[PDB]
């Protein structure tokens, strides 16, 4: 977001199944990202293809 | 009535910075009268009050001056901006802070903001060529 | 009574060039080096002799040496306004930087230049007659200001020993900073600024930003507006040497009346009134008023809260239209407040000092011509937190040994990093043991 | 004083060098005829950092051009600011590498590098105090990659303690431009990880992205890409050529960016880029600079920092600016998006301010961010390399020229370990127990 | 200091906004090229509310012009006062809406609203102290109503505490532009009762009535109607922009006019509006302004206020005048008409004065009367909607797009119970 | 003998805007701040050749404050003494009392503290506000609470502006007025009412201005406050200080609501045909056509009255006139107090502003009484509060800001208790 230096999630898409009910106008008045994993310590797989097995 | 520093060098200062010089950029002080209107050492009749919440046309022009001095300098900038070329540079030697290094006005410290260049001008569709 | 000042590094020279801009205005010395024909603004034919040395006929050259490794800033002084003033052999300059590398400036690059400086500082201290001491300026962030700034001090300790060496540092701010290695340079230097300086004065840039923004109403500030109101602090704690006062205070008094123990010498500056020209003449400032304004946490030149600690011993320089009746009238009230408190075993407390010369204004500067001003210099256990915050982020990096491969490549070893850290951890207990 | 010896390798290198010598020569005020025409006393003072003033009043760059075909020699002689080069530093073979790292590093290298090194040795001993060698090349071809790599290794073993910049473009992810792209890039980076001091990574793909979205150019030629890269290089080395309130040279930036001796692959952005339409309406303020500077869509690389934590960052601003604003913007961008910055380094951002902007602009900035999201490039390149190598495509063109298969295997393994180290220093925590 | 972020949606919104920025730029003395050329320095002090300084006296509006087809914005930019808008503020659609509320709210908003939210969010946090947003759109069109409505929902979701004015033109059966006018108006009002803070109802019937009875024009092109709406909008936010004896900001006005959270549909009127043949036979006094204000021929809605009761009212005056005459006039017109004012509210009229009239006039005034006769316009909309919805006319271009029929039934229920409580309070 | 004067809200600043014009004109102080001891009560002599006033204009909307900053008296005030927020309170008591007050009041009262510390002989404070608005009533109330807990034993004279019975320029001001009085009861010491309908009628009847604006209202209000502070400023035969008001006009610590009046309000031409003596101006100060609050004291009973006299008055006939008044039967005094007058004389005649509408008269009277006609005012406001509250109108605004129904009900019953007290004491 150029406006506020904070990275922000994009707004959810409006769905037709979920419309605007009678009172949700008052629900409004009353009404955080991270780098994903880059997992370094997780177990890398190893298939049984070793030359010794062969 | 811009100030004339007694310093002389090979080049001349650009008009967009020589046309607007304050009393501070002299070679020789007036040891007798430091508090005076020459050096903006007395309250400026012009310049808004420190609390003023109106809109002053400077906004971000001045960088290290107090509100009244900043407003004075920016107003004088917009005032004599008429005699300058049309797309004149936006900054000025008065708006920029006065460093003890450079009060003597020895060298040409502020010229880049106005030099004719082709630095970051990418080609327009009419001027576009594939370098045949 | 002559004192010479060395400026060490990018910050040392920039600060110094505003400090010397000021003195030339205090004693009517035009930038060409000499006082004018007419217009004898000053009284006292001797006053300048503690900073300037009159050479031959009509020429006052400073007692100072700008020293640095990069030739980029010194050569701004060589051709600035004061081309005439600073004589050529004091603007020392090297060829390649220490580059934010304490070890590089202390072991590799410092050694070939330190001999040139310590041979110059000699034949300055020889032209002198009654050398009071030195006062050094540096920032403990970079390499030049930290590496040889420490190496220079140590060798000054051998050649002189007892001559006072005032320390005006510019410490890294808690969060608003410009470097990354500055936790490493700050610890490695203080460990050697600990046992060689006589009085050290902390100074954080950010806590000076908040002053200019709030008090001087400068929306966008810059290093000049900081280096400007630093000389106003140097000017004030030395005006007792230059001009006559009702109750004066010399350099050897600071050391005696502020340092309870040989290692606890770090001072909390302050100043008042810091006020612009527009509010200067509307709000009368009485000797009892400004001394109040010189004790709030909102007016310290360091970003530490004096409420977390107990004042040990304060110092108060007044200037201008001040009589000793009111000085003692106000200091009475300050001791009576309950928001500030002295340590148990210091019942005496303050040390005042009055000088008749009002502070001078710097044209194009920011302050106003003031009737009377104060330059408070305290000594509290409030810094006891500063090193702890500065310790936390040092050890935060050292556990991965980040950035270290640079320092050992230049001649250090992993010993210095440790032996400097357990020094700082020991210094913290000292501020704790005292505060009991 | 400080000196930068410039070296251009291959076709990409030579075109970028032509554009870079044009922007710099105009920055310092010399016409395409080589004569000086400036307006600036501040222009002359530090031209020796790039120029050797030949007799007759004509400045010539301190650049050495190398390749294996006379076509690019003719090209760089032809264009404007092309006859400013000394015709003896145009060293070139006659066969051609043929986009073959083996030919560039073993056969034509070992034949041309001798004369190249003679020229470089003469050019380096010309000046007094070398700051560094700058090397602009690519990583796809043979003579840019292999010959440039051989040259880097020779220069390191000759001058073991001088700075070394490598401006390298890398193969684009989505659309390649050479079938042996991975075979070249792998060996090249395997050597760069050992010899170079810092490598600034570029990419034509990101350059197109920028020129098409931000600049909103209809048709960007190669002129504009080289234009942007030249602006970036001028920015990164301005601080040597101009005096600033806070200075930062090559060695200082290296010390402050590179925490561990293997992590020296940066990513780059430049600000402000704006189409001539919005240029009329936008105002140039430090907020407007930093907002575009920190944008991921502004980096001139294929690495997107949303996939990794910024290890460190550096920002070189140019133009006369508020240090308070600069530092507060840095603090805000560091504190709001706090999860995207590494933990065990407090205050990850170095800042610097040079007082002279690029001509015509009021204010500008350059960003150099060492991020752990740069592992994407190596992971992609290494998987493509192994995809080709498992079936031995195009391998004979290298094998039947001196190289074995152990060389390829060693290079792939070294790249595959560099990426694992990136992963480690990305996912490491401060408390050190949580990750297990 | 207090900032009004302007938002234009659709064709009417873009053309109304074009005349709006022409009038405001003239009031602040900035010429069409973008430079300040005023006389008094009263004008500089309050142009942050509407402009941003670009470069050397270059002030650019704080406006966002949106629609699903650049056809209207091409004519907007081609006209006079075209170079002032920043090229980045325009937003685009290649498809086109076509009077289809579903197309404007479900299929094209789904990819348009993210970009315009980026533009609004950038323009909203560039400034320091937001006053609120101000929207101009229609209730009959597709890209005005649909896109504008989703924007209101998103903005009230993100910045819930700031004010929001909506100038919306409503349809009438006699001035009936589109055929799906009830299907768009009904769904739009259903959203506005739950999202907007206050809505000022406009319509082309009363605007023609004004131009033919009061102005007595010959050929009232749309430029003049758009000017009347423009003069109204400027008169609303006058007190923010100029010093006054008794200031009235936007929030000040909303709290004095809205007694219950659902009753925020106002009818507006502007004065003085007299023909050029009758500017000789008249005077300009506060009685002359008030007599013309409370006349029902000078409203800008198709609802006769004397078919019901004024709940509250507001009057913003401009020009040097005497507050005694202002107060006694409001008190007189309230005592004499004892039947058109509600009983359980004493002093139903809020008044405020500003000291800078529009250029070329000695004295002006603007009226905002929250009446209860507005439910007559909601009935003539609701009954048309039942007439069509009973037999599924035009319904499939909505249903075949994703919308369900429960949105229609619910829209009818909120329209019907809202007119029920209007009728209760009368 | 120094009195600092704070001004809260849009009406407070404009009232003080005419007050300080009058003060600079009475002591001849040039607008740039210097003269070409008597002034010591208002203007502190700072540095040298500079007199800065002991006032604070504070507001939340910056429009009128920075109009002062641009006007003629730039150089008179401090730059730092004109406090102003960024956004208004918008006729909303709760918004001005709990949302924005919480940030502006701390800077305000930490400014007044060093104003009071500059002072040495502080007589007391005096506050200027209108309870119809949000800033005047909301943080006005909040400030008065924190003044009472800070200083307490010092006087706080309150010159408030209530809503008139039929004249009104708002709708929710009954809610604001009732919520304001719940603290105006027990926090201000001496509260002087000032309606606007009464001043409109005065300007129309006496000054014959057919088109009066707020400036004329502010000017004659400034005449009243200047006339009752001239006892401290200028020297007279028999003058009082601020502490005499609360001593001779407040019989019980909860009955302090003073009708103000003034005489003679006379134009330039009506003056030629009328003799201005002590007899008729003391009589005309008791007619309901010359009071500043619209209420009919013929229905009420006077509890205590104070008469400030200015000009050429020696006590013989002022004692005669108050004697005749005591014998009159049109007006009645309460049994609880047989001698219900407090006279005070001052030598200096009231000055005139060039361009003002008041004539230059040699003698004047500022009457400040106490009655039960105020007990009529509170009911006339209580009725039109109960009309709106019975339908729960406009409540959601205050509840949204953070209050509840409890403060409405308890503030209404506080007015009921005050009414019960006035009907008890009047017996
Ligand atoms: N107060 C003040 N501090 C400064 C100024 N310039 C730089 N600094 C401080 O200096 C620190 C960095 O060191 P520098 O003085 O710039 O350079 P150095 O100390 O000589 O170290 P090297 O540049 O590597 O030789 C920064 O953290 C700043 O806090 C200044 O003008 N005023
Ligand atoms: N006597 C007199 N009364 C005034 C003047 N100006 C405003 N008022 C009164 O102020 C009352 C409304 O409150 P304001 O002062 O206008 O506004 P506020 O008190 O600041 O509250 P906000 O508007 O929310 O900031 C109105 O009923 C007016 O009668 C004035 O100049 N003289
Ligand atoms: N930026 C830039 N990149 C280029 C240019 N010409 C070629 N390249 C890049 O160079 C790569 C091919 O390498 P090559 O030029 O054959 O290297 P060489 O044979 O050693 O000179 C491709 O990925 C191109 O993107 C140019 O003019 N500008
Ligand atoms: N006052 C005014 N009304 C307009 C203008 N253009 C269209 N309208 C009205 O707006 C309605 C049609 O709006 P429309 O163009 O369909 O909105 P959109 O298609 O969603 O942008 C009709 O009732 C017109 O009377 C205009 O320029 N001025
Ligand atoms: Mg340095
Ligand atoms: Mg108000």
């Amino acid at each position: 977001s150029k406006s506020t230096l904070s990275y922000k999630y994009p707004a959810g898409r409006p769905n037709p199944t979920g419309f605007l009910k009678k009172g949700d106008g008052e629900m409004i008045k009353t009404k955080k990202p991270s780098p994903p994993q880059a997992g370094a310590y997780k177990r890398r797989e190893n298939p049984p293809n070793t030359a010794f097995r062969r | 009535s811009p100030n004339s520093t007694g310093t002389v060098t090979q080049y001349n200062h650009p008009m967009f910075v020589s046309q607007r010089l304050t009393g501070n950029f002299t070679s020789q002080f007036e040891m007798n009268s430091l508090p005076s209107h020459k050096y903006e050492t007395l309250p400026i009749r012009s310049g808004h009050l420190p609390g003023y919440q109106g809109h002053v046309p400077g906004g971000v022009g001045a960088i290290a001056q107090r509100k009244p001095a900043a407003a004075m300098h920016t107003m004088t900038h917009l005032a004599t901006s008429g005699s300058l070329p049309k797309g004149s540079p936006q900054t000025d030697m008065s708006l920029v802070d006065l460093r003890p290094e450079q009060r003597s006005m020895a060298k040409v410290y502020m010229y880049a903001e106005g030099a004719k260049t082709s630095f970051l001008k990418f080609p327009t569709p009419k001027t576009f060529d594939h370098r045949n | 009574r002559e004192v010479i000042s060395i400026h060490i590094g990018q910050a040392g020279i920039q600060v110094g060039n505003a400090c010397w801009e000021l003195y030339c205005l205090e004693h009517g010395i035009q930038p060409d080096g000499q006082m004018p024909s007419d217009k004898t603004i000053g009284g006292g034919d001797d006053a300048f002799n503690t900073f300037f040395s009159e050479t031959g006929a009509g020429k006052h050259v400073p007692r100072c040496i700008f020293l640095d490794l990069e030739p980029t800033v010194v050569d701004e002084v060589r051709t600035g306004t004061y081309r005439q003033l600073f004589h050529p052999e004091q603007l020392i300059s090297g060829k390649e930087d220490a580059a934010n590398n304490f070890a590089r400036g202390h072991y590799t690059i410092g050694k070939e230049i330190v001999d040139l400086a310590l041979d110059r500082i000699r034949k300055l201290a020889d032209n002198c007659t009654g050398l009071q001491g030195f006062l050094v300026f540096n920032a403990v962030g970079g390499g030049t200001g930290s590496g040889l700034g420490s190496l220079l001090l140590e060798r000054l300790s051998v050649d002189y020993g007892k001559k006072s060496k005032l320390g005006f540092t510019v410490y890294p701010s808690p969060q608003v900073s410009t470097a990354v290695v500055e936790p490493y340079n700050s610890v490695l230097s203080t460990h050697s600024l600990l046992e060689h300086t006589d009085v050290a004065v902390m100074l954080d840039n950010e806590a000076i930003y908040d002053i200019c923004r709030r008090s001087l109403d400068i929306e966008r500030p810059t290093y000049t507006n900081l280096n400007r109101l630093i000389a106003q602090v140097i000017s004030s704690l030395t005006a007792s040497l230059r001009f006559d006062g009702a109750l004066n205070v010399d350099i050897t008094e600071f050391q005696t009346n502020l340092v309870p123990y040989p290692r606890i010498h770090f001072m909390l500056s302050s100043y008042a009134p810091i006020i612009s020209a527009e509010k200067a003449y509307h709000e009368q400032l009485s000797v009892a008023e400004i001394t109040n304004a010189a004790f709030e946490p909102a007016s310290m030149m360091v970003k530490c809260d004096p409420r977390h600690g107990k004042y040990m011993a304060c110092c108060l320089m007044y200037r201008g239209d001040v009589v000793p009746k009111d000085v003692n009238a106000s200091v009475a009230t300050i001791k009576t407040k309950r928001t500030i408190q002295f340590v148990d075993w210091c019942p005496t407390g303050f040390k005042c000092g009055i000088n008749y010369q009002p502070p001078t204004v710097v044209p194009g500067g920011d302050l106003a011509k003031v009737q009377r001003a104060v330059c408070m210099i305290s000594n509290s256990t409030a810094i006891g937190e500063i090193f702890s915050r500065l310790d936390h982020k040092f050890d935060l990096m050292y556990a991965k040994r980040a950035f270290v491969h640079w320092y050992v490549g230049e001649g250090m070893e992993e010993g210095e990093f440790s032996e400097a850290r357990e020094d700082l951890a020991a210094l913290e207990k000292d501020f704790e043991e005292v505060g009991a | 004083m400080r000196e930068i010896v410039h070296i251009q390798g291959g076709q990409c290198g030579n075109q970028i060098g032509a554009k870079f010598w044009e922007v710099v020569s105009d920055e310092h005020g010399i016409d395409p005829t080589g004569t000086y025409h400036g307006d600036s006393d501040l222009q002359l003072e530090r031209i020796n950092v790039y120029f050797n003033e030949a007799t007759g009043g004509r400045y010539v760059p301190r650049a050495i051009l190398m390749d294996l075909e006379p076509g690019t020699m003719d090209s760089v002689r032809s264009g404007p600011y092309g006859q400013i080069f000394r015709p003896d530093n145009f060293v070139f073979g006659q066969t051609g590498a043929g986009n073959n790292w083996a030919k560039g590093h073993y056969t034509e290298g070992a034949e041309l590098i001798d004369s190249v090194l003679d020229v470089v040795r003469k050019e380096a001993e010309s000046c007094d105090c070398l700051q560094g060698f700058q090397v602009c090349h690519s990583l796809g071809g043979g003579t840019g990659s292999g010959m440039g790599t051989l040259l880097i290794s020779k220069i390191r073993e000759e001058y073991p303690d001088r700075m070394m910049l490598t401006f390298s473009v890398v193969p684009s992810p989505k659309v390649s431009d050479t079938v042996v792209e991975p075979y070249n890039a792998t060996l090249s980076v395997h050597q760069l990880v050992e010899n170079a001091d810092e490598c600034m990574v570029l990419d034509n793909e990101a350059l197109y992205d920028i020129c098409f979205r931000t600049l909103k150019l209809t048709t960007p030629t190669f002129g504009d890409l080289n234009h942007l890269i030249s602006a970036v290089m001028s920015g990164i080395t301005c601080c040597l050529r101009f005096p600033g309130q806070l200075n930062a040279d090559l060695r200082k930036l290296a010390v402050n960016l590179i925490p561990f001796p293997r992590l020296h692959f940066f990513m780059v952005g430049f600000t402000p880029l704006t189409s001539r339409g919005s240029q009329q309406y936008r105002a140039l303020t430090v907020p407007e600079l930093t907002q575009q500077m920190w944008d991921a869509k502004n980096m001139m690389c294929a690495a997107d920092p949303r996939h990794g934590r910024y290890l460190t960052a550096s920002a070189l601003f140019r133009g006369r600016m508020s240090t308070k604003e600069v530092d507060e913007q840095m603090l805000n961008v560091q504190n709001k998006n706090s999860s995207y910055f590494v933990e065990w380094i407090p205050n990850n951002v170095k800042s610097s301010v040079c007082d002279i902007p690029p001509k015509g602009l009021k204010m500008s900035a350059t960003f150099i961010g060492n991020s752990t999201a740069i592992q994407e490039m190596f992971k992609r390149v290494s998987e493509q390399f192994t995809a080709m190598f498992r079936r031995k495509a195009f391998l004979h063109w290298y094998t039947g020229e001196g190289m074995d298969e152990m060389e390829f295997t060693e290079a792939e393994s070294n790249m595959n370990d560099l990426v694992s180290e990136y992963q480690q220093y990305q996912d490491a925590s401060a408390e050190e127990e949580g990750e297990f």
